[PDB]
């Protein structure tokens, strides 16, 4: 099953990039929370910006 | 209580109305950090001290 090394490598690289992006959707980045809806619901626009 | 040995009361399992406190005229200061005083009747918390 080791014949198709390059094709599997390419598939794995693309999947890794997509998974990294989706996981990056969930880092605080310094804000109060990593979810936008709670930020909008808890704070007024001047303090939520 | 004194400044030291300050009281600590736990509040849970209730319907909390925060418009009664904000509408109070006596309160000279009502600073809110991390939350909007107007957007307090729309939230839900686990424990209030």
């Amino acid at each position: 099953a080791s014949a198709l090394g390059k094709l599997q490598d390419v598939v794995n690289q693309n999947a890794q990039a997509l998974n990294t992006l989706v996981k990056q959707l969930s880092s605080n980045f310094g804000a109060i929370s990593s979810v936008l809806n709670d930020i909008l619901s808890r704070l007024d626009p001047p303090e939520a910006e | 209580a004194s400044v030291y040995a300050w009281n600590r009361k736990r509040i849970s399992n209730c319907v909390a109305d925060y418009s009664v406190l904000y509408n109070s005229a006596s309160f000279s200061t009502f600073k809110c950090y991390g939350v909007s005083p107007t957007k307090l009747n729309d939230l839900c918390f686990t424990n209030v001290y």
